[PDB]
């Protein structure tokens, strides 16, 4: 979904901005020295909230 | 686990590993040239991923001589350098290769380069205030241990003297373990250097690295980070205050900028990365005093085309506490110590912290060359005979008060071939109060010209 | 009664530590609270801060309840986004910033 | 006679006004058409 | 709704909070304060200006 | 399948490579397996190439010369050898392309090795101090901030000043010192010129045939008419030429008759490879060019042989704005610089120095110690003359106060005038600014002054010549010598006779 | 090259008259935007100065016979830092000035002697 | 002026190379094809006549801007 929280391996989160035909681009948020090709990527099912 | 180069272009080299293994981010790789005259083997850096199991890096060293097909080995670790007690006492490259005693070494502590700053927790503001025997620096624009100190200025002003100078006082009132860096410096300069620490019988306890003009970017960029290391090393475990110093950061910016335009990121106004003010940030907070370590530094920054709306200096400018500035029209004027009054400020200056008279002292010194320089508007056509009398006699005392900041410190011994001074500051308040009082105009201008006292102010003027 | 809330972007944490120091020694630091973005942080949360302080402040405003906002910097946050955008390979516009 | 040579200097005083004005207008006039070519060309080329 | 200009030639005269009053505003006007102020107080950045 | 990719990569009778790109002196070669960055490429039509790229399939390069025998087609054939230029000590005499090529056609020449043009350059505990001094036959330059051997100097100047007049003097100057057979004293002279009118080349050519000293002079030029290879690369082979010669323990002298259009050949290299731009169309990699161009002179350590190279950069600037990219970068990489204004020149004095900007940072160890104590305090008091003469026109505060300052202010102002082609030595030049010093020629009108002294100076050289050979053996003023000289300045003035007739007194 | 025709084949001095510079450049500079090159300093061609040099390389006279030229250059704003003039006065050696002063006067030469000079 | 502006968004649009300004290269050889035609003639073809009077507009009297120089 546009702007959906994503989860990665690490416990960092990060947020699609805009959705491509066939990619999806998303910022990092926290450290992001451990990231690498060929992990994992779960969606929450809820947008941004505090 | 055999890598393979593909493309090369400039200083950046791509390369392809197998499927199965992949090194992370900031991994060392090693190459070799196989030219009979150039051989050399190098250290490569990872900088992105491309996909297809393709690596981004950039070379440590000129890569002229290179050829497809070159095998590339991994390490697993990021670039470490040696710490211990002994170190201080001899030079180091970018790499931490010894060079005065060439194999000296890889028997003390290793650690990387890449850390983090410390928690929020262990933060804590200083307000000890630190005295020099100059009067220009403590009257107006006091410094302060436990922060940091800017000298912003444009091309050929001076700013190594004040440095040198500084340094000099320093060391000679007070000692503890120092450290000395440098980017962007002649090695004319560093020769010079060594030769006088040596003299000064101090270089014992002075820690050296520093890179030089002609080197690839990255050690530019890298040396920084491994002297900020040492310091590090220093600072914690021993507990001990250390004083840093690092000339000319702003050619650090430049160099990113060029692997920028290699990379083949989006440009950005004026022609810089994409993101500088991240890496600025991060490498200035690596710098803070915690409660049981004090760490004192002071930044030289340079000033591209003497144009201040640049923002490379205007990113610094927010990371400071104690600022001084370097202006052109005062070096042509004549005083040396080309300090610009108006433009320089502080956050130490305080009635909380300092005594009331300094206070209005320093506010009446601003006040009268504020109204000094709007008149310069007017004065410039017609001259003095159009303006009245109340503002003849300001105009008189502006043009003493300012020609007595002048003063002749003693780095210009092999220049001016005069001695040194040293004024405490009490004597300076006093002499700055007698002098708003204005009773000294009877005096003429050219006494207080490289001047070192008022008891010299007045020898001088009655000898003439 | 007003709640009042800081919102810091950009700005070293020393000057944090002080603004905070300066509070508590007004004795404000009951009614009081800080949002601490400090420049060693990524983009993100450079980019992200000023909203949740918005909603912070906006879940109390319609309970009944004045509220009071201050903002610290606000060029930083634009100088982010150009970052962001510029790397996500979005057209650029007028003097570099998005459009 | 006193009054005349003030005068005399403030106009030749007042030229090199002019011309070291002149010289700045000219020199920001180039710098502002220059940038504002190297951004639409930048721009442009990017798509 | 209402902006304060401050200038550091100002803030060197000797005017410590160094507002301009020649440019400053605010749209609201008046009725936010209150009306013994206003009774008291009234045209007075006119007077300053001017 | 990984086992046949790693055979087919391995398994790489001559390569032959083929071209599918021209235009604007760019070329695209592919079908090289091995590859070599910065490999000088032989066109079949005899031009040469150098490759500044690679890519996966294809390599892009660069061209120099003539750049029209370029079709699709061709036939390329790489060689071995990196970038180089060959060597050797019979060199001097000659005048040469920037790929060595002999252009004069005197004749053929031979070398013995091909250095390459970049390698890397001394450290830190590789050098050593300034204690050697470079004399000039200028005396303004030597009497206001003296130069040593191994220190960089600039001279920025506007158009039309004279710029080359001081590096001929300079050059013509240095015969004396090849004169003698000491190696020490041994001091060679290379000149670099870029982007200039063939005339020009030529007149300076005949200028040095004139003074005939061709016997240790090297000249490097790159033509106008030429393509920007040449005016890109000729700095660089005049650089590894001097360096061939600071490796084996021989004193040189180098002159860069221009850098900006160097810069502006490699701004236009770069804007045609479509990279981005930077401040003023420049990229970011000017600085690092000039940096490496003039970073590798400095004078050698004592062991390595202690040999030197002394670099004399100049630079053009338009109405006189010191305030720009190109002369702030490299007035900041150098250290000193030499100031050359207009205004001067237009008023009538040929010698168009400045004084209140031309600052040096060298040691006092340049000038020798006879040249110290002779002279001292002359920029403070030209500066102090050039703040006066701003108020010649109000004399009601002077008063018989700075007259004789004002006097002597004029008598310096016309005693450093030099005429053209007139090379110095250092006993003339030392008697000349004793004699301004101790003002004895306050007496003789302006208009002769410099006419006298000539006359004074050559009526020394037909008398006894022992103060002359005492002063440059010790190196420094005696006494004795001292009185017997303004004994000889009296019973000369007593004699002499001014324009007009009027006997000094 | 009708020039240097006639010098090297009869050997008579030539005269050549150009009416103006600054169209030239502009030609180049339209001639470059139109095959898609990148723009670079003030909106000119990158090369200007290969071609200009190019153009003037063949004036000078050799083999004892010669080729003087006279040209009138245009200052565009009224600027003598602009690039084309810049470039332009590089192969200058006379300048002469024409005004109506001189010819209210009432002279025929109508040259100002004060605002002509030569470099010889 | 309007005519240029037209031209302009027109090659704008139909994605053709820009230059300063963001004016075509041609935009000057524009003008040259339709100002040029007016002239005099000979008696040999009747002697006929034609004359123009454009009318260009400038701002903030300046005059180094591109059309009009
Ligand atoms: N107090 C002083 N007395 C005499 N000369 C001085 C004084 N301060 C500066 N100078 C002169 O000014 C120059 C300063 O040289 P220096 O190497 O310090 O330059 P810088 O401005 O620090 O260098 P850069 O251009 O690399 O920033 C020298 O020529 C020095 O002699
Ligand atoms: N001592 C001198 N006496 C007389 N004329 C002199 C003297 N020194 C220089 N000149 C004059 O200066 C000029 C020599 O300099 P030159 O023509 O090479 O120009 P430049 O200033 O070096 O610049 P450029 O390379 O742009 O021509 C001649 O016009 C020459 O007459
Ligand atoms: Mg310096
Ligand atoms: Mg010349």
């Amino acid at each position: 979904m546009t702007q959906e929280l994503l989860e990665f391996p690490g416990g960092v989160l990060g947020v699609a901005l805009n959705l491509d035909e066939h990619s999806v681009g998303a910022v990092i948020l926290g450290e992001f020295e451990k990231i690498e090709e060929g992990q994992q990527v779960k969606r929450t099912g809820e947008v941004l909230s505090v | 686990t055999a890598g393979r180069v593909v493309r090369i272009t400039g200083p950046v080299v791509d390369v392809e590993f197998p499927r199965g293994s992949v090194p992370e981010l900031f991994n060392a790789l090693h190459a070799e040239i196989t030219f009979g005259a150039l051989a050399k083997t190098l250290t490569l850096e990872v900088a992105q991923h491309l996909g297809d199991s393709l690596v981004r890096c950039i070379s440590m060293q000129p890569t002229d001589g290179l050829v497809r097909g070159v095998e590339v080995t991994d390490t697993g670790a990021s670039i470490s350098v040696p710490v211990g007690d002994g170190v201080k006492g001899h030079v180091f490259n970018a790499l931490g290769d010894c060079l005065d005693d060439p194999g000296y070494g890889k028997d003390f502590e290793h650690w990387s380069i890449h850390r983090k700053p410390p928690a929020f927790s262990d933060l804590e503001p200083r307000t000890e205030m630190l005295e020099t025997g100059l009067k220009v620096v403590d009257l107006l624009t006091p410094y302060v241990r436990g922060g940091k100190i800017a000298l912003f200025g444009g091309a050929g002003v001076g700013k190594t003297v004040l440095i040198q100078e500084m340094i000099n006082r320093i060391a000679r009132n007070f000692g503890g373990t120092s450290v000395f860096a440098g980017v962007g410096e002649r090695t004319r300069e560093g020769n010079d250097l060594w030769v006088e620490l040596a003299d000064a019988n101090v270089l014992k306890d002075t820690a050296l690295v520093f890179g030089q003009m002609d080197e690839p970017p990255g050690t530019r960029m890298r040396v920084a980070l491994s002297a900020l290391t040492m310091a590090e090393f220093f600072r914690d475990e021993q507990g001990q205050d250390v004083l840093l110093f690092i000339d000319n950061i702003f050619r650090f910016t430049q160099a990113g900028s060029e692997v920028s335009t290699l990379l083949g990121r989006m440009p950005s106004a004026v022609g810089y990365q994409p993101t500088l003010a991240d890496e600025m940030g991060e490498l200035q907070e690596r710098i803070t005093s915690t409660r049981g370590r004090s760490i004192t530094s002071m930044q030289a920054v340079y000033v591209p085309a003497d144009d201040y709306t640049d923002p490379a200096p205007a990113t610094t400018f927010a990371h400071l506490d104690a600022t001084t500035e370097l202006s052109r029209a005062v070096f042509s004027k004549g005083i040396f110590p080309a300090v610009d009054p108006l433009a320089s400020s502080s956050t130490i200056l305080d009635p909380a912290i300092v005594g009331d008279e300094h206070y209005r002292v320093a506010q009446e010194v601003i006040r009268i060359l504020q109204r000094y320089k709007d008149l310069q508007d007017i004065i410039a056509i017609l001259g003095i005979d159009e303006l009245s009398e109340e503002d003849k006699q300001l105009v008189n005392r502006a043009r003493r008060i300012e020609r007595f900041l002048s003063q002749n410190m003693m780095a210009a011994e092999q220049f001016t071939g005069q001695p040194g001074s040293t004024v405490p500051l009490k004597e300076t308040i006093e002499a700055f109060d007698k002098l708003t009082k204005g009773e000294f105009d009877h005096l003429p201008e050219q006494a207080f010209f490289l001047i070192g006292g008022l008891d010299d102010l007045a020898k001088k003027a009655e000898s003439l | 009664q007003v709640r009042c809330v800081y919102v810091a972007i950009g700005q070293k944490g020393t000057t944090i530590a002080s603004v905070k120091r300066a509070l508590e020694e007004g004795g404000a630091m009951e009614y009081t609270t800080i949002v601490a973005a400090p420049a060693s942080d990524a983009a993100g949360f450079k980019w992200l801060a000023p909203y949740t302080g918005s909603a912070i402040g906006q879940h109390w405003m319609y309970n009944g309840k004045h509220v009071l906002i201050v903002f610290d910097d606000l060029s930083k946050q634009a100088d982010a986004y150009r970052a962001i955008s510029l790397l996500l390979r979005r057209p650029p516009g007028r003097e570099a910033f998005p459009g | 006679a006193s009054r005349r040579r003030a005068m005399k200097s403030a106009t030749d005083n007042a030229d090199d006004l002019i011309k070291a004005l002149t010289l700045a207008a000219n020199r920001e006039r180039q710098a502002q058409i220059t940038q504002e070519i190297s951004e639409i060309v930048g721009g442009a080329n990017a798509l | 709704d209402g902006q304060c200009f401050l200038e550091s030639d100002l803030f060197n005269q000797g005017v410590r909070p160094a507002i301009n009053v020649g440019v400053s505003v605010s749209r609201v006007g008046g009725a936010a304060q209150i009306k013994a102020m206003k009774e008291v107080a009234g045209s007075l950045r006119l007077d300053l200006s001017q | 399948i990984e086992g046949a990719i790693e055979d087919y990569v391995s398994s790489f009778r001559e390569e032959i490579g083929t071209v599918i790109d021209a235009g604007d002196g760019i070329a695209h070669v592919e079908g090289l397996p091995s590859v070599m960055t910065q490999e000088l490429l032989e066109f079949p039509g005899g031009v040469l190439g150098v490759a500044l790229n690679l890519d996966e399939h294809s390599v892009g390069a660069v061209i120099l010369g003539e750049f029209e025998k370029i079709e699709e087609g061709q036939q390329v054939k790489r060689t071995g050898e990196v970038l180089s230029v060959p060597v050797g000590d019979a060199f001097l005499g000659r005048v040469v392309n920037p790929l060595g090529q002999p252009i004069d056609g005197q004749g053929d020449i031979a070398a013995e090795t091909r250095r390459a043009l970049e390698l890397q350059a001394p450290s830190v505990v590789q050098r050593q101090s300034v204690s050697e001094p470079l004399q000039t036959g200028i005396k303004a330059i030597d009497a206001m901030t003296p130069i040593g051997r191994g220190q960089r100097q600039l001279i920025i100047g506007d158009r039309k000043t004279g710029k080359t007049a001081v590096c001929v003097d300079t050059i013509l100057n240095q015969r004396e010192a090849w004169l003698t057979g000491d190696p020490k004293q041994q001091v060679r002279c290379v000149y670099v010129a870029i982007g200039q009118k063939g005339t020009t080349i030529a007149s300076v050519k005949r200028a040095l045939e004139e003074g005939g000293a061709m016997e240790y002079t090297t000249i490097v030029a790159a033509p106008a008419s030429d393509a920007a290879g040449f005016k890109w690369l000729a700095p660089y082979t005049g650089s590894a030429i001097g360096q061939h010669w600071m490796y084996n323990g021989k004193h040189v002298l180098i002159v860069f008759d221009d850098l900006s259009k160097q810069a502006d050949a490699y701004r236009a290299i770069s804007l045609l490879l479509r990279r981005p731009p930077g401040r003023e169309a420049f990229p970011g990699d000017v600085f690092y060019l000039h940096s490496r161009l003039l970073e590798r002179c400095a004078k050698l350590s004592d062991e390595l042989g202690g040999g030197s190279m002394t670099g004399l950069p100049i630079i053009e600037t338009k109405a006189n704005d010191i305030s720009a990219f190109i002369p702030t970068n490299v007035i900041s990489i150098t250290d000193g610089q030499c100031f050359l204004e207009s205004d001067l020149f237009n008023q009538g004095v040929r010698p168009a120095i400045n004084v209140g900007v031309s600052v040096s940072r060298v040691g006092g160890a340049a000038q020798i110690k006879a040249m110290k104590e002779v002279a001292g305090s002359l920029r403070l008091d030209l500066s102090q003359y050039r703040e006066l003469e701003a108020f010649a026109a109000f004399a009601s505060d002077l008063d018989a106060a700075s007259k004789a300052q004002l006097d002597r202010g004029a008598r310096l102002v016309e005693l450093l005038k030099q005429p053209q082609y007139s090379p110095l030595a250092v006993e003339e030049q030392v008697v000349a600014i004793f004699l301004g010093t101790q003002g004895h020629l306050d007496s003789v009108p302006v208009e002769d002054v410099q006419r006298f002294e000539s006359e004074l100076l050559e009526h020394v050289k037909a008398s006894h010549s022992d103060i002359f050979d005492g002063i440059r053996e010790t190196k420094k003023l005696s006494e004795e010598a001292e009185e017997k000289l303004v004994s000889v300045i009296n019973e000369f003035k007593k004699g002499f006779q001014a324009s007009d007739g009027s006997s000094v007194v």
